[PDB]
């Protein structure tokens, strides 16, 4: 997901020319320019490894929204790295659903967007009412005004 | 019920084996 | 640690670690002794070549399977496998990994006992589980309900289940199986000149069976058309050369399991067997059985048996009633994707059979609470 | 012998030269007609994809 | 004369038999590629027919 945008942009130029000349050695000969979901999948098989095709379908539909099967460079890089998946388990769940429970002050079974910028606002990084909007439709997917408690598995599930 | 992945091996590993003998710097 | 969902089943062993999407070896579970003499020298020639190994020098081996009918009937062979899986197929030492094997229903006690000893006695095991190949396949569906029908290659046997409760009176184990239509297909060929005897031929037969055998839609249409026209006669290469030409042997080497009595059995099809399985559950849930039947094992893989069954079963029940049937494309591994995930589950963490509790109760411990 | 070591050495280096020949004929007919199934493999994967989703639907 | 001609002849062959050689397994290779691309092109095909008439119905 937007997790290994974050990593590539957490990577440097290095990384992408890295990756860049791996595609003119390997990816040399092919018509494409970029990398397919067929090419990725065959490619693997002949190293050894064998993800579903299914798998394929999901990462190009992730990377590759227009849903074309290749890579543009942001999504390339994304789709390279997210073959390895070092960071697992999304932190804890039982002590993370407590904070959130505490997150409530006012306890009513509804977490008001104004105690998200309170605790933003000691954050300090660097966002605006649009980013913590967008942030919070990420989140509020029901929208119902709230940061729901299920709602708070989703936007962290996985997040470390 | 999650599901677990171990078919996503080290990548350094994928790029080192279809690179086969030429896997010298990736 | 992660645990090892080991399926030994009958005919191919599917292993691999818990979490997974597939198994990471799967080879025929084969043992086959060289028959011949043998005169080159310092050739390195081994006493018994097991697994995916004898398949490709079958040429002068015999093989022999160490599991006839979901029992096991040669322990030697069925520990060498074991070993064999264990150290070259996934190289991880049992002493550090728990394991998840799998049983048909209705099996003797005394195959599971000797399962259990040897696992906990020669590789030594942290601590073992034995489970129903039909719950797993039930688990592979992501369902809680519904009638599974595991047409394996050693045993047929279809499970009902509903709300997770197992229904222990409506279990119809059937013998026939994979291996029963690869002996009737190597019968029926001999019709049109090929003699396939030899063991290791039944592997070639057993290629045909899976590469050009389907099941028809209706049997007798299929019969007149075969015999009139010639658009059915699809040829095959051997091992070397010398192209066959199977004809109406197509259809009917799988029909065997609608009709058990082409191979002399005298119980009643996979089709009338899960109706009478439905049958005997109690008059409430049969509606769901009817909305929720799945099919899993390998054998179920032929072309066009997912609506044959379907039709069948619809001629037999009630016409009001909605028949369903459920056929996963991932349908030879589901019972080992069940494994993994039932092995993955938190809630099932501490059902295992801890060794401290074998050395108290003895191999008997697997038919008490920890089944 | 030297009249008999050039025979052989002449026949020999004829049927090398067929083998060859018929070995390049051979490699270029399965590289084409592997690019072909490959490229046919790709629009049979395309379209199980797009009818399984239409299915789902 | 005659033995340099032999041993050049007698080199010349040995080399181009030795590259027959190679080419020829690769060409075996490459049939052996086109044999399994046969096979996921046919195991495709019969996919998107199956799924088609399913969702036909
Ligand atoms: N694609 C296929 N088409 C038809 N039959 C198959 C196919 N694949 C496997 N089989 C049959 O199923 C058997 C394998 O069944 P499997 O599910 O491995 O048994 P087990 O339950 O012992 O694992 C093989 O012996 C073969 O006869
Ligand atoms: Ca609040
Ligand atoms: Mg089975």
């Amino acid at each position: 997901d937007d997790i290994y945008k974050a990593a590539v942009e957490q990577l440097t130029e290095e990384q992408k020319n890295e990756f860049k000349a791996a595609f003119d050695i390997f990816v040399l000969g092919a018509e494409d320019g970029c990398i397919s979901t067929k090419e990725l999948g065959k490619v693997m098989r002949m190293l050894g490894q064998n993800p579903t095709p299914e798998e394929l379908q999901e990462m190009i539909d992730e990377v590759d929204e227009d849903g074309s099967g290749t890579v543009d460079f942001d999504e390339f890089l994304v789709m390279m790295v997210r073959c390895m998946k070092d960071d697992s388990k999304g932190k804890s769940e039982e002590e993370l659903s407590d904070l959130f429970r505490m997150f409530d002050k006012n306890a009513d079974g509804y977490i008001d967007l104004d105690e998200l910028k309170m605790m933003l606002q000691a954050t300090g990084e660097t966002i605006t009412e649009d980013d913590i909007e967008e942030l919070m439709k990420d989140g509020d997917k029901n929208n119902d005004g709230r940061i729901d408690y299920d709602e708070f598995l989703e936007f962290m599930k996985g997040v470390e | 019920r999650p599901t677990l992945r171990r078919v996503r091996i080290s990548a350094d590993a994928m790029m080192q084996a279809l690179l086969g003998t030429r896997a010298k710097e990736s | 640690t992660t645990a090892l969902v080991c399926d030994n089943g009958s005919g191919l062993v599917k292993a691999g670690f818990a979490g997974d999407d597939a198994p990471r070896a799967v080879f025929p579970s084969i043992v086959g002794r060289p028959r011949h003499q043998g005169v080159m020298v310092g050739m390195g020639q081994k006493d018994s070549y097991v697994g995916d190994e004898a398949q490709s020098k079958r040429g002068i081996l015999t093989l022999k399977y160490p599991i006839e009918h979901g029992i096991i009937t040669n322990w030697d062979d069925m520990e060498k496998i074991w070993h064999h899986t264990f150290y070259n197929e996934l190289r991880v030492a049992p002493e550090e990994h728990p394991t998840l094997l799998t049983e048909a229903p209705l099996n003797p006690k005394a195959n599971r006992e000797k399962m259990t000893q040897i696992m906990f006695e020669t590789f030594n095991v942290p601590a073992m589980y034995v489970a129903i190949q039909a719950v797993l396949s039930l688990y592979a569906s992501g369902r809680t309900t519904g009638i599974v029908l595991d047409s394996g290659d050693g045993v047929t046997h279809n499970v009902p289940i509903y709300e997770g409760y197992a229904l222990p009176h409506a279990i119809m184990r059937l013998d026939l199986a994979g291996r029963d239509l690869t002996d009737y297909l190597m019968k029926i060929l001999t019709e049109r000149g090929y003699s396939f005897v030899t063991t290791a031929e039944r592997e070639i037969v057993r290629d045909i069976k899976e590469k050009l055998c389907y099941v028809a839609l209706d049997f007798e249409n299929e019969m007149a058309t075969a015999a009139s026209s010639s658009s059915l006669e699809k040829s095959y290469e051997l091992p070397d050369g010398q192209v066959i030409t199977i004809g109406n042997e197509r259809f009917r080497c799988p029909e065997t399991l609608f009709q058990p009595s082409f191979i002399g059995m005298e119980s009643a099809g996979i089709h009338e067997t899960t109706y009478n399985s439905i049958m005997k559950c109690d008059i409430d849930i049969r509606k769901d059985l009817y909305a929720n039947n799945v099919l899993s094992g390998g054998t179920t893989m032929y072309p066009g048996i997912a609506d044959r069954m379907q039709k069948e079963i619809t001629a037999l029940a009630p016409s009001t009633m909605k028949i369903k049937i459920i056929a996963p494309p991932e349908r030879k591994y589901s019972v080992w994707i069940g494994g993994s995930i039932l092995a993955s589950l938190s809630t099932f963490q501490q059902m295992w059979i801890s060794k401290q509790e074998y050395d108290e109760a003895g191999p008997s411990i697997v038919h008490r609470k920890c089944f | 012998e030297a009249e008999k070591a050039a025979d052989e050495s002449e026949r020999g280096m004829k049927v090398i030269e067929s083998r060859a020949q018929k070995d390049e004929e051979k490699m270029e007919i399965q590289e084409i007609q592997l690019k072909e199934a490959k490229h046919i493999a790709e629009d049979a994967d395309r379209k199980y994809e797009e009818v399984a989703r239409k299915l789902v639907i």
